[PDB]
């Protein structure tokens, strides 16, 4: 989720999305780091595992998939942002609210 | 379920989705052998010249039967009884005026078109009248019969700008199949006149009677 | 590789996701020290593919210039002499803004050589440059058989005699018809095609 | 060729018994490769269309390719660039809002 260039990386949600590959944004450049004993590490992947582990694996792409692919095309749509801070909403919040409904 | 086979998106070569060709054998539907049939956008005009009509040969047949019945003068009528169902002389013209059409199109000959003149009210309509422009009077009568039975097809530009002829049968194989697109293709794009404006195959497409349509290059 | 699609990316910056991009790093300079150093590339292909490598000697810096045409100095607009020297408010200076980024910089940092530099933003007020430089000392760099050519001592301060790309562009050298004037360096093409040769056999 | 073997005319010049050599790779400088398509074409959806290419498509479905040129040719440096440009925009038009 970090990644300052936002640019290294923007492009990989629609990688996964078109190269069928099943991905999930992150909290941690750090803590994507430490898993590989870098500094930070922006990215990580498996492209293994070991039949032990298979199992789990598909569980945890699943509930990925639900939350980031599955959604891909749906989010391709929704412009963030443009959130007011909070003098402004209490303006706009309490004004809105006598105005109308009196 | 057809849909799903074909790609709208896609524009496929003439080998890898049917037009004539693979994959639309899969893609007619029906239980009985239906014809694919090739489709075209011409940027072409209102006048007359830039219009496109020729007769190409399929090198192989459309594969339905043709019945003719062609009117003729003098040697010509012998002649037409080697490759013709229906011989007729210039006197049958009163029986078919009376009632009887069993016949898919008509050839005639040019001493014949006088008296062709008459049947032209009835013919006109279904656009089974002769004409030099769709090649149904020669005098080499003979050789002609032998093209539209072996399987020559018609082209006629509608004004609508589409042009349009039947291809062959789905169930034909692939590799006979190629051969007859590239055939009326080539065909085509030559009898394309100059005073037409840039790109002449516009659109290409080809379907069967039922399915859906796949486009091609 | 990710660099060639940061490559394609750059290249839209009248899209949708740049121009986000555009907007709130260029507020995030200007509030910046008008040259500062930079942590890290912000384009790291570019960075890289005009010379840059990720190891120590290798210094990003980036810098802010002023817009616009070169107001000719002089009190009150007064020239003194010919009218067709008179102007005063339409000249426009040989050297790019990136000249004057690199320059800037190669002072701030004489210890350093500047390397290259490339454009990253502006407004209407400045152009925004990151440079791209070198310690020659950093035995990192005087190792390496890549870039040690750069330690040399005829590259003190390639910025400021017109030697890094820029200055090449501005000096006009390049071979052709086009290139005349100012090719074999034109200051010095003058000089040849207006010396007199005289030979101790008059020719 | 085949020149003539005079000196004017219209295949002009020293006839010499010929040779044609192996092609240069730079001469294939401008050509595709699926790498170059793949990342384009996805950058494309990614980053999707800009002002004036939303300004250029709707002054062709609505205006014809003739105005569309005539912008487009402003817009970009030339009129030849411009057939290219709209060219692009019809292919965007066609392959997505339609089939």
């Amino acid at each position: 989720n970090d990644v300052d260039p936002i640019e290294l990386v923007v492009f990989l949600p629609a990688l996964c999305k078109k190269m069928g590959v099943p991905y999930a944004i992150v909290k941690g450049k750090a803590r994507l780091g430490t898993l590989v004993n870098q500094k930070t590490s922006a990215v990580a992947a498996l492209t293994e595992v070991r039949a032990e582990d298979e199992a789990a694996l598909a569980k945890l792409v699943s509930t990925i998939d639900a939350n980031f692919a599955d959604k891909y095309d749906e989010v391709k749509k929704h412009w963030g942002g443009g959130i007011l801070g909070n003098k402004a909403q209490a303006k706009m919040d309490k004004r809105a609210k006598n105005s109308d409904s009196a | 379920m057809s849909k799903i086979t074909s790609s709208q998106v896609r524009e496929h070569v003439k080998e890898l989705l049917k037009y004539s060709n693979e994959t639309k054998k899969r893609n007619f539907l029906e239980t009985v052998e239906l014809q694919v049939g090739l489709k075209n956008y011409d940027p072409q005009r209102d006048k007359r010249f830039s219009g496109s009509l020729k007769l190409p040969n399929c090198p192989r047949p459309n594969m339905s039967i043709c019945i003719f019945g062609d009117a003729f003068d003098v040697d010509r009528a012998k002649s037409c009884g080697v490759d013709a169902m229906s011989v007729d002389d210039l006197k049958k013209l009163n029986k078919n005026k009376k009632l009887i059409k069993k016949l898919s199109k008509k050839y005639n000959a040019f001493i014949a078109s006088e008296v062709l003149i008459k049947q032209v009210p009835r013919l006109l309509g279904p656009q089974l009248s002769k004409a030099g422009k769709f090649p149904t009077p020669v005098s080499h009568n003979d050789d002609l019969y032998g093209k539209v039975t072996d399987v020559r097809s018609t082209i006629k530009f509608q004004l609508k700008k589409v042009l349009c002829l039947a291809v062959a049968v789905g169930n034909v194989e692939m590799e006979e199949d190629v051969l007859v697109n590239q055939i009326l293709m080539s065909v085509n794009f030559f009898v394309s006149l100059l005073k037409k404006n840039w790109q002449n195959v516009g659109s290409l497409v080809v379907k069967s009677s039922m399915g859906p349509a796949f486009r091609l290059y | 590789g990710a660099y060639k699609y940061l490559e394609e990316l750059q290249r839209k910056k009248q899209s949708d996701v740049l121009r986000f991009l555009q907007r709130v790093r260029v507020w995030e300079y200007r509030q910046k020290n008008v040259i500062h150093r930079a942590a890290r590339p912000t384009r790291p292909d570019k960075a890289r593919r005009l010379g840059y490598k990720a190891k120590q000697g290798f210094v990003i810096y980036r810098v802010r210039v002023r817009r616009g045409n070169r107001k000719r100095p002089v009190p009150k607009g007064a020239t003194y002499g010919k009218p067709t020297n008179q102007g005063v408010n339409e000249l426009k200076y040989q050297r790019s803004l990136r000249a004057t980024a690199e320059e800037r910089v190669g002072r701030r940092a004489a210890n350093l050589r500047v390397l290259n530099s490339y454009w990253v933003n502006q407004d209407s007020t400045y152009k925004y440059f990151e440079v791209i430089l070198v310690d020659p000392q950093h035995k990192a760099i005087r190792r390496d058989a890549r870039y040690n050519w750069i330690c040399d001592p005829v590259h003190k301060h390639r910025e400021a005699r017109g030697l890094t790309a820029t200055g090449k562009k501005s000096r006009g050298i390049n071979k052709g018809h086009k290139f005349n004037n100012t090719k074999a360096g034109r200051r010095k093409t003058w000089k040849r095609q207006n010396t007199l040769s005289l030979w101790r056999y008059r020719k | 060729t085949v020149k003539t073997g005079i000196a004017i005319g219209l295949n002009k010049g020293k006839k010499v018994t010929s040779m044609t050599p192996a092609p240069k790779i730079s001469y294939k400088k401008g050509a595709a490769s699926n790498r170059t398509k793949f990342v384009r074409s996805l950058v494309r959806e990614i980053a999707g269309l800009s002002p004036y290419e939303r300004r250029l498509i709707d002054l062709i479905r609505n205006s014809g390719e003739k105005r569309a040129r005539k912008v487009a040719k402003k817009r970009l440096g030339s009129f030849t660039r411009a057939k290219a440009k709209v060219e692009e925009m019809n292919n965007i038009i066609a392959a997505s809002r339609r089939h």
